[PDB]
């Protein structure tokens, strides 16, 4: 039949007391109706992505598309909450978390959250890099922004904006924040799949922004269309940063990449008082110990234009570089024991690679010291990966603390031309080399992979080629 | 990093009066020279409510 | 200038400017100061004036504003929000029928 078949999975939403079965038990009553929601929902959605239901649900007489519009308008807060759900699944939005303000919200819709399927166990950079670096495809027609294409003009038409206009203004807390960021999804989402025709006219808003600048409506009404606006805006900032790195093996990589590619392309004085001042406020020197010194000065003394240990020839700055290389020294266990969950971690190891970088320039001076580091992280390796015969079990220590985040230490160091070459005198390429032939070690050859830097030649795409050959299957998986 | 381009506007400010402000020597270091990428260009809002929870 | 400029590309200009007309609506009524009003008005009659397009959906708000200031019980104001209308019955063909009586 022609409107009475297909509907009748409609009916769940559109009636407000709906009773499929005449005889049944009043003891789950409530949690029929739940359930009833719940296959209603799988049933909307299955009939709008094949094309003989997406005709005969919009057809341009009476359709059931309308009255699923028409039945939002209506201050109902059981129908509109269901409904919601149905959109978003509709255009495969990801959903938010359910809360009063829109920040909290806002926070949980970025493309750049965290996923459970980046962790060293699981994929540790290709998972990760796959949903942050956009596709290498610029021509080729993507289908699916087709369907979606269709999709969306079908709704406008009906005036599905006008509807979700009222859901915002006309709505509890919870709903409203809901409704607004699916507003911003759709705007954003049809300014680059809808052609121009179709969109030069939907990035107004003529109902929304009449209600805004309007003192003869309550106000109560007025500043919630305004304070609309506003929380749209900074959506907008959202999709204009774009994904951004959450793992500083990831970082590195795309700080180095854009560096070699704006350097083809052909500040202060730092007197001696301006470190003194500084260095004393460092907190390093009067007390030896940890967690009390001031890590932001600690950092900025170290990348300053100028202070390169070579241009400012002082004692207490030699004090100082020795006082921090004691901290970092993989022998010296005071920061490998220190937990993943440290709430600063992120600051400690940045300030790590930050401080490797800075003996590095004082090739003359700072090698003496760079030299130390170095040694030791090899022979860290030869315990902590087992070729010694003796432990072969320092697996669980690696991946519960800090001592993982040392392949960036060493990483960091093969971007410059001096750095490869200190690293044959401290033969740490041969360590690394050895170990690719580990059947049982898999997470410690997920870490060599992504922390060399293959942009020049040398030994470093030696032992990338020896690991996507010579490894274990899984292993030469990942590489 | 919106800010990067005010340096030359303060920076002959202070180099005439010899001004020499421990927190805003931390900030203009971590502009010139990079520091993170999540951290540079974000919102303040969801920074602020981050701290907050 | 990012009138003009907004006709090019919607997408950057229009989310600012939205914020951006009602806090120039926002002075008009709740500043009670005839300067800061003289100000608000010369702004909008640029906006309206370089990007007719835009404006011609907000005919009902900004009109309704201006004819409440002219029957207000200063020379600087008069001045410029007769000008302002001068360009709102221009962009609105035969849409300002109902406030010429």
């Amino acid at each position: 039949r022609a409107d009475v078949e297909l509907e009748r999975i409609l009916a769940p939403y559109t009636d407000f007391h709906y009773r499929h079965s005449p005889d049944t038990a009043e003891g789950q009553l409530k949690e029929d109706r739940e359930a009833r929601f719940l296959a209603s929902k799988m049933g909307i959605i299955a009939t709008f992505r094949s094309w003989a239901g997406i005709i005969n649900l919009c057809k341009p007489g009476n359709s059931g598309i309308q009255s699923l519009i028409g039945v939002l308008c209506i201050p109902n807060m059981e129908i509109r909450r269901g409904l919601l759900e149905v959109l978003y699944d509709i255009f495969r939005l990801p959903l938010p978390v359910v809360t009063e303000e829109f920040i909290e919200a806002l926070l949980s819709v970025d493309p750049g959250r965290f996923q459970d399927s980046w962790r060293l166990s699981d994929g540790f950079v290709a998972a990760e890099a796959k949903t942050i670096l956009p596709h290498r495809a610029r021509s080729r027609p993507d289908l699916m922004d087709n369907y979606l294409a269709l999709i969306l003009s079908a709704f406008i038409r009906n005036g599905l904006l006008e509807g979700l206009v009222e859901v915002i203004t006309n709505s509890d807390d919870h709903i409203s924040v809901r409704a607004t960021i699916l507003l911003g999804e759709l705007l954003h989402m049809a300014n680059t799949i809808l052609p121009h025709s179709h969109s030069h006219h939907l990035h107004c808003l003529p109902t929304l922004m009449n209600m805004a600048a309007s003192f003869d409506i309550p106000k109560e009404k007025r500043l919630r269309a305004s304070a609309a606006l506003n929380c749209l805006k900074r959506f907008h900032e959202m999709k204009k940063r774009g994904p951004k790195p959450y793992s500083l093996h990831l970082d590195h990589i795309i700080q180095k990449a854009i560096a070699t590619h704006q350097k083809r392309d052909q500040i202060l004085k730092d007197t001696e008082e301006a470190l003194l001042i500084n260095l004393r406020d460092s907190q390093v020197l009067q007390h030896k110990e940890n967690l009390e010194w001031n890590w932001n000065l600690i950092g900025t003394i170290l990348k300053w234009p100028n202070v390169n240990l070579r241009n400012y020839k002082d004692e207490q700055l030699h004090r100082f570089v020795r006082r921090l290389l004691y901290f970092y020294k993989p022998s010296s266990k005071l920061y490998a024991n220190l937990d993943l969950d440290f709430a600063k971690a992120k600051q400690l190891t940045v300030v790590g690679c930050q401080f490797t970088e800075f003996l590095l320039e004082s090739e003359e001076d700072g090698q003496g010291y760079l030299e130390d580091l170095v040694k030791d992280i090899v022979q860290w390796l030869n315990a902590s990966s087992g070729m010694k015969p003796e432990r072969s079990l320092q697996n669980n220590g690696l991946l519960t603390t800090l001592s993982q985040h040392y392949f960036l230490f060493i990483g960091t160091l093969s971007c410059h031309p001096h750095g490869v070459k200190m690293l044959e005198k401290c033969s740490v390429f041969q360590c690394l080399l050895n170990l690719c032939s580990l059947k049982n070690q898999d997470h410690l050859l997920k870490l060599t992979v992504s922390s060399l830097d293959y942009s020049r030649d040398g030994l470093a795409r030696v032992i990338l080629s020896k690991i996507l050959t010579a490894a274990t299957d899984a292993c030469r998986l990942y590489a | 990093k919106k800010y990067q381009i005010f340096i030359p506007m303060v920076n002959k400010v202070l180099v005439r009066h010899r001004i020499n402000h421990q927190r805003y020597d931390v900030l203009i270091c971590r502009i010139v020279k990079g520091y993170t990428l999540a951290d540079e260009e974000e919102d303040p809002l969801i920074y602020q409510h981050r701290m907050l929870r | 200038t990012v009138g003009r400029l907004s006709s090019m590309n919607p997408a950057f200009v229009m989310p600012f400017l939205r914020k951006m007309l009602i806090q120039i609506l926002t002075e008009l009524e709740h500043s009670g100061i005839g300067r800061i009003k003289e100000q608000s008005a010369r702004m909008l009659g640029h906006l309206v004036s370089n990007a007719p397009r835009l404006i011609r959906p907000y005919m009902e708000p900004i009109l309704k504003a201006l004819i409440l200031k002219l029957k207000d019980p200063n020379p600087g104001v008069i001045n410029n929000v007769l000008a302002t209308i001068g360009e709102l019955a221009q962009v609105s063909g035969l849409e300002m029928r109902k406030w010429v009586d």
